DNA sequence: TTCAGGGTGGTATGGCCGTAGGCGAGCACAAGGCTGACTTTTCCTCCCCTTGTGCTGCCTTCTGGGGGGGGCCCAGCTCCTCCCCATGCCAGGGTC
DNA sequence: GACCCTGGCATGGGGAGGAGCTGGGCCCCCCCCAGAAGGCAGCACAAGGGGAGGAAAAGTCAGCCTTGTGCTCGCCTACGGCCATACCACCCTGAA
């Protein structure tokens, strides 16, 4: 599902090392739970505040309430630079 | 996502939102903040497998080396905390 | 001592499969027998039922080594699996 | 009896793996127990979902919930 | 000798909260202010925040007693605090 | 320095409850610290909360949906 | 709040017995958190098969996924006896 | 109404209500509230005639936290349904 | 080849300003029930010794799992029907 | 008392069904060799007993500070009203 993009963000980090195919079915298997753990968490905070939309904010809430402490500050500076550099 | 500065599909992550049944509507960075905090964290993961597959006289990331990663490195160990990675081995 | 340590050392820098293939098969349709008479499994549901059960128990023999090691032993026994298994609630 | 297939053998190398250095008499059979209750639980929620979904095969992907509804997720076996 | 015991059947057989109300507020107060300055509370929310943390600190005495009892002792310790929050995932 | 508010008596009487008989003498100065990890945690989860939703007060709510959020559900304080 | 109905059923098993406000309030918490409950593992069960429609049969397997033995056995039974009396009424 | 229809106490109307705003399908059919209902009747029921014998057990009429939880945590298949729940004031 | 994307109408959501009241911070004041310090003792925890019993290291057999090779037929997937379940919307009144 | 639950009407769409079609799960067969299993010698480590010392339990007493009550003030937050534009549904295009 995410096979094609796991590599190329790999041929940045580490231009000379391959991936397995069963690394692969972890990845894939990875990206589903993040994304439905924040997805799961920016729904129920919408929820809470009687809401119908999920906005840009509504995901950052979900992340700095799931990722650990320092996995939660550049998240949340790589995922604010891109909604600043999309909109503009 | 080059609109973005991205490599991961903010078109699909936006359509798994609305199919999601997650909200009634989505909004308009909702995809583009979901994508770019899934691609931070894969870079994470395939940096620290990188260098470990690097330690371990290998060109290539295997299971074992993934779990080298996220189980030596406590952010990861504590988020992934409760998966069961295939083929991984303990260490 | 020795051969204990170097088995611990092999089996902890290995990452195969600890139980038989074909007797874990016969124990998961042994089981689902009872669930649902002439069911059918793919070979990769016997695969993961595998790769959970035996992570699991690897789990469970690493907090049953800390409650041994609490008591001042070595030696692993039931009563410190069972309290690994109270503190962890199943 | 096909819970004798989990061998002594096989239950220390699991516990070698965990670290242990030394095993009791007794440690086979209670892991034995522990074992089919795990399998008998993991098993009658896949077999539900099997059933649920009118199928007769269970799948990967019924074996993965399953497992990840009791707080306990796999990564690899899916998709 | 029965002091412990009479102790034990006193506060198992009430459900009062055995912290103090306004050090416990002064806590909380204290721990918030080191997220956000100025931050209110409510007269539920932190009644809440009492009746959770006293539950689970009475829920780690349990625990850490069957550590104590598994290392043949009856006084608890930090041993046995640590091993019983190691084993349960903290 | 608050954290000598939760004194003595007060953890020897969470011990009792606990069914604890002897209590060592070092225990109480890592119960604080065990309460007060527990206690940052969910109020870090409540804090975020009330930030989201643009507040200044804390609620009850708040607090038992950061609680229900690392898995204890609270009883009473939602009715 | 499911206050009233947690009142007559209360006055129904047990005629003469009463309840407090507290107790009140922790049941219908009880309540809200079972009905989440079974109503993410039935959209759960209908977003894994890709159905559409929340049914009796969603909510069956979620009973049968939640409660255990006994209470998911007779929880099942009660629920079939309702559904099979309502289409006749 | 289907609350008497159904030979129900519960509100099948609200539960249906609830379903269909809860987001928990893009459509809700036509028996879920009427078995939703009577699964929580029946569990709402059996919570209400143990705590009732655990009040009237120290001769008491009024329903207090306490007869609840000593009900949950007396009954095996309640105790391991709510084995992560908090009874406020409960012992 | 279906999915990501450009342009447009419409409206339902959500933002701005007011505001008015509930309730949360805040200041006095005991007062008495609780915490803090001291003393005693006694009872428990820790260290040592011994042992005898259970666990382990090593051998050898044979047995049963693993690696193919093949069949087949049974069940899961696909496509088209269509008709019946559920929904959108307005009005009256029962209940919470 | 008010508001949303049901009744009623019009309606698009989803899933129950009927075939078909083929992938793979189950069954059988053969072999064979590495691992399981039964045994024995040996040891080293778990458990029982004993002694001591020190550190909590238990009682006493003085003090202090939570809290139960009172009252004030002002700030937050929920409700209202209005309106602005963001997102969705739809039609087409072209691209990974």
């Amino acid at each position: 599902s995410y096979s094609v993009y796991v590599y190329k963000v790999l041929k940045q980090v580490h231009p000379d090392t391959g991936i397995s195919s069963k690394a692969m079915g972890i990845m894939n298997s990875f990206v589903n739970d993040i994304f439905e753990r924040i997805a799961g968490e920016a729904s129920r905070l919408a929820h809470y505040n009687k809401r119908s939309t999920i906005t840009s904010r509504e995901i950052q809430t979900a992340v700095r309430l799931l990722l650990p402490g320092e996995l939660a500050k550049h998240a949340v500076s790589e995922g604010t630079k891109a909604v600043t550099k999309y909109t503009s | 996502s080059s609109r973005a500065g991205l490599q991961f599909p903010v078109g699909r992550v936006h359509r798994l939102l609305r199919k999601g049944n997650y909200a009634e509507r989505v909004g308009a960075g909702a995809p583009v903040y979901m994508a770019a905090v899934l691609e931070y964290l894969t870079a994470e993961i395939l940096e620290l497998a990188g260098n470990a597959a690097r330690d371990n006289k290998k060109t290539r990331i295997i299971p074992r080396h993934l779990q080298l990663a996220i189980r030596n490195d406590e952010e990861l160990n504590k988020l992934l905390g409760k998966v069961t990675i295939a083929q991984g081995g303990v260490l | 001592g020795t051969v204990a340590l170097r088995e611990i050392r092999r089996y902890q820098k290995s990452t195969e499969l600890l139980i038989r293939k074909l007797p874990f098969q016969r124990l998961v349709r042994e089981i689902a027998q009872d669930f649902k008479t002439d069911l059918r499994f793919q070979s990769s549901a016997v695969m993961a039922l595998q790769e959970a059960s035996e992570a699991y128990l690897v789990g469970l023999f690493e907090d049953t080594n800390l409650c041994a090691i609490h008591a001042k032993r070595v030696t692993i026994m039931p009563k410190d699996i069972q309290l690994a298994r109270r503190i962890r609630g199943e | 009896d096909n819970i004798q297939g989990i061998t002594k053998p096989a239950i220390r190398r699991l516990a070698r793996r965990g670290g242990v250095k030394r095993i009791s008499g007794l440690i086979y059979e209670e892991t034995r127990g522990v074992l089919k209750v795990f399998l008998e639980n993991v098993i009658r929620d896949a077999v539900t979902y099997t059933e649920h979904a009118k199928r007769k095969t269970v799948t990967a992907m019924d074996v993965v919930y399953a497992l990840k509804r009791q707080g306990r997720t796999l990564y690899g076996f899916g998709g």
